[PDB]
């Protein structure tokens, strides 16, 4: 069932990147 | 290699064939020669005179291995003509054809999302090779791989014919749609795939009603379920009939169950209507609940002797309400008549509401039961109890339609506009939730337009409640216009959640309203917009929603907006609890106390009742924050998370328990801080360790009542009386079994595990439904030793009928 593994890996990747951009923005804001 | 270029300079078809021979013989042993002759080969590319004109594209594809340009290989294959299909496998030909296949799938999805047609078809050889590889997969009998290509191909034809991969229909062929549910989001694609697969299923010999319920519960085909039920009725297999009826009733929204009942109506038919009727399942559930209770008076006594003579009176009464929610056992309170005789006229409203909550589900006798404590009988001068009576009456018939709706309508019609109408209108709206009826909508709008503050907020909450997820543009425009038109906070605060609850469950469908509310200057309107975002995207990981919400929480100055945003974040990611703690972690440590409080609440709601073993891990340190606000936030979050758990299942449960006690025992602690501790205890032991919170049905259908209850609870930071709404979000884990229409079964499933968890105050277990938890439910063993057996497995609890 490699298809499911690839699908969940992609989901994890997108979730991770959105978290990352959020953290970047939060740190930027906290600087002020 | 110089011969290659030298020969190519010569012009002769035989020369071209010799070039073919040498170049396909040496592709990489000499690469710069062809790399520079790219010009000659590409000019020969387009030439009808060239006998091997397709061989020019063959050369392109083969000997552009160094040339990594993907599009180059794409056009090379497109012009390959014939050799593309032949090259089933080789050193690198397989790689290029696989790349072409993935690009073809990308193009297919890209042009298929285009729904209005006029999609530019790709070169035919590309789909030809795609189908050839699909045939190779069929030969390899890799059903999962084939279906995965089909879906990523965004073509339902291959998806359908993939069922011929093995033609056994044990699992995936009839049960991989569950996997699809898990790992896909496109609703447009969702409906088509669902209908196709249900057609495939009922084409099977036995139309398994379990997989037939997909149309009703996910694809919302009330007519279809009605038709299949009619087929069953004429087929005379009432067993399956009422099995599917109960399944849908416990895993479907009433909005279309009404249409299903209408279709069924226009004996077997009478029984069908009854089971698809006023909740005989609720009747038997309540019978089950009263037949089994595990409640401790000593907890009530420990609360009593720790009385603070302050607001936590309301917290105590609501905690006792949670204790026996629907148990109809007030003796724990009937014993002492001073807890309800030492409150301000306003808290007593909450007290009588709690009294009503304790008595939940009788319906039939509820009229006389409430009249027993009728406001005129209890205190005519206390109009607070007058309103609380109607509020309790409405609470009793939570989602339970009936004449109570019209009765409450009449009562509200003939009553005071403000002093009492708050609770009466709120209860009427709750009892007619999602009913969409105009006869109640008119009254609610009139109440909203009575420019009153004390009762108008409840009026607006009810207005939102009745129009649950209706997307009725008329209602949303009315409410939003009225929101900015008035000059009261309470009215506007209520209207916020009212709007949020108006339209929901549409994912990214009401984005216009979302944006309009988000850009509004008023902070409270922004909070309303965030709640609307949460409710619309309930139970999904829409990346756009998460991004917008996180940005709002980071930026918006108004701490209230940030808190609402983080609550929404917790709401929308409950189906994937494992990930929620990860995001909430950073919020756990922020300068803003409100941010941390909302983060704690978000974690609590996201993890629901299942203990991730990290949620508690983060809460524990968070359970010592200096700010009292965070203190009660953490207490409530921990109580919500740990509900139903056991010592062995979660080693930490004792600590918090003890912790709770101490925070209701120490006097130096802030009274407002402790106000959460009593509610925490009540939640943790709510409903005699039987009730449970769960927003997802066993069939996957999301529980609207649970979502609404948790939302109102979250809103209860700006109002206490609203806490009672958590009663709606209480579904006990008892496993109900019945062979015949009313034949109680003498089954005793063998848990085949140490009771330990079962005996919460030798692997085996016996019992009718009992306080058996989903974790213990999955381990239960079905006792085949008896004559009658369940129709469907006992993998997970619910109402499983027997034969």
């Amino acid at each position: 069932d490699l298809y499911s593994r690839y699908k969940k890996l992609q989901q994890e990747l997108e979730f991770l990147e959105v978290q990352e951009e959020y953290i970047k923005d939060e740190q930027k804001n906290l600087k002020k | 290699a110089a011969g290659i270029i030298s020969l190519l300079d010569e012009d002769e078809p035989q020369l071209k064939e010799f070039a073919l021979h040498k170049l396909n013989a040496v592709v990489n042993d000499f690469w710069a020669e062809i790399s520079e002759s790219v010009d000659k080969i590409e000019v020969l590319y387009e030439d009808e005179g060239f006998r091997s004109r397709q061989f020019a594209a063959l050369v392109a594809s083969k000997v552009f291995y160094h040339l990594g340009a993907f599009e180059e290989s794409l056009n090379y294959a497109l012009g390959a003509g014939d050799l593309f299909n032949v090259n089933d496998n080789s050193e690198y030909v397989e790689t290029i054809i696989a790349k072409c296949i993935d690009h073809y799938t990308k193009q297919c999805v890209e042009n298929a999302d285009l729904p209005e047609g006029e999609k530019k078809p790709i070169d035919q050889r590309l789909e030809g090779i795609v189908n050839k590889m699909f045939q190779r997969c069929l030969d390899d009998h890799k059903y999962k791989q084939a279906i995965g290509i089909a879906l990523e191909t965004r073509r339902l034809d291959v998806f359908e014919k993939t069922i011929l991969e093995s033609n056994d229909v044990p699992g995936m062929l009839a049960y991989s749609l569950k996997l699809c549910m898990s790992l896909m989001q496109n609703k447009q694609f969702r409906n088509k795939v669902l209908r196709v697969l249900v057609k495939i299923y009922m084409n099977l010999e036995k139309p398994d009603f379990i997989n037939v319920c997909q149309c009703l519960i996910f694809l919302d085909d009330p007519q279809a379920v009605s038709d299949i039920l009619e087929k069953l009725v004429k087929e005379d297999n009432l067993l399956m009939a009422y099995q599917i009826c109960f399944d849908l009733y416990e895993s479907a929204s009433q909005q279309f169950l009404s249409s299903v009942i209408q279709n069924l109506r226009t004996d077997q038919t009478l029984k069908m209507i009854k089971i698809l009727s006023g909740e005989m399942a609720i009747e038997l559930h309540l019978q089950f609940l009263i037949r089994n209770n595990n409640t401790d008076l000593m907890i009530l006594k420990n609360t009593k002797d720790a009385v603070r003579n302050s607001v936590c009176h309301t917290a105590t009464v609501i905690a006792n309400s949670f204790m026996h929610c629907g148990t109809t056992s007030d003796q724990f309170l009937r014993d002492n008549l001073e807890w309800l005789a030492r409150a301000t006229n306003w808290a007593k409203f909450t007290a009588t509401a709690s009294l009503g909550v304790i008595h939940k589900g009788h319906e039939k006798e509820a009229l006389q039961l409430m009249a027993t404590y009728l406001p005129k009988d209890t205190s005519p001068g206390s109009a607070y109890q007058e309103g609380g009576g109607l509020y309790a009456l409405g609470l009793i018939h939570a989602n339970h339609g009936g004449d109570i709706i019209d009765y409450l309508l009449n009562q509200l019609k003939n009553a005071s506009n403000d002093i009492v109408r708050h609770g009466g209108s709120l209860g009427l709206g709750l009892a007619a939730m999602g009913t969409a009826r105009q006869d109640v909508y008119d009254l609610l709008k009139t109440n909203l337009y009575q420019d009153d503050a004390v009762t108008g907020e409840a009026a607006g909450l009810a207005l939102g409640l009745v129009m649950l997820g209706s997307k009725n543009a008329q209602a949303i425009e009315d409410m939003v216009g009225y929101a900015q038109e008035t000059q009261h906070e309470k009215i506007l605060r209520g209207l916020a959640v009212g709007i949020a609850l108006v339209m929901y469950g549409r994912m990214e469908e009401a984005d216009a309203l979302i944006e309009s509310l988000c850009r509004d200057k008023d902070p409270i309107l922004r909070r309303s917009g965030m709640y609307t975002v949460a409710m619309a995207y309930c139970g999904s990981g829409n990346n756009k929603a998460i991004r917008r919400l996180l940005h709002v929480a980071v930026s918006d100055v108004n701490d209230d907006v940030r808190r609402a945003a983080v609550e929404s974040l917790g709401f929308i990611l409950f189906r994937t609890p494992e990930q929620c703690p990860s995001v909430v972690s950073l919020l756990s440590e922020s300068y803003n106390p409100h941010v941390r409080y909302g983060a704690a609440m978000a974690l609590g709601i996201c993890c629901a009742g299942t203990g991730n073993k990290e949620a508690i891990n983060l809460l524990e340190p968070m359970t010592n924050d200096p700010v009292n606000y965070v203190r009660q936030g953490a207490l409530i979050a921990s109580a919500l998370i740990m509900i139903q758990q056991t010592e062995i299942t979660c080693p930490k449960v004792n600590q918090f328990r003890q912790l709770y006690s101490k925070v209701i025992n120490d006097k130096h602690d802030d009274v407002m801080a402790k106000f959460g501790a009593i509610l925490a205890q009540g939640i943790l032991d709510a409903g005699g360790h039987n009730v449970t919170i769960s927003l997802q049905s066993r069939t996957g259908h999301t529980h609207m009542p649970s979502v609404v209850g948790v939302l109102v609870f979250t809103q209860f930071w700006f109002w206490f009386p609203l806490s009672h709404f958590l009663s709606l979000a209480y579904t006990p884990t008892c496993v109900i079994g019945l062979n015949k229409d009313l034949k109680m079964p003498k089954v005793q499933y063998k848990s085949n595990c140490k009771p330990s968890t079962f005996a919460y105050p030798t692997a085996k277990a016996k019992k009718n439904p009992a306080r058996v938890m989903p974790a213990q439910l999955k381990v239960l063993t079905m006792p085949e030793t008896c004559r009658y057996q369940p129709f469907k497995p006992l993998s997970i609890g619910g109402i499983i009928i027997l034969k």
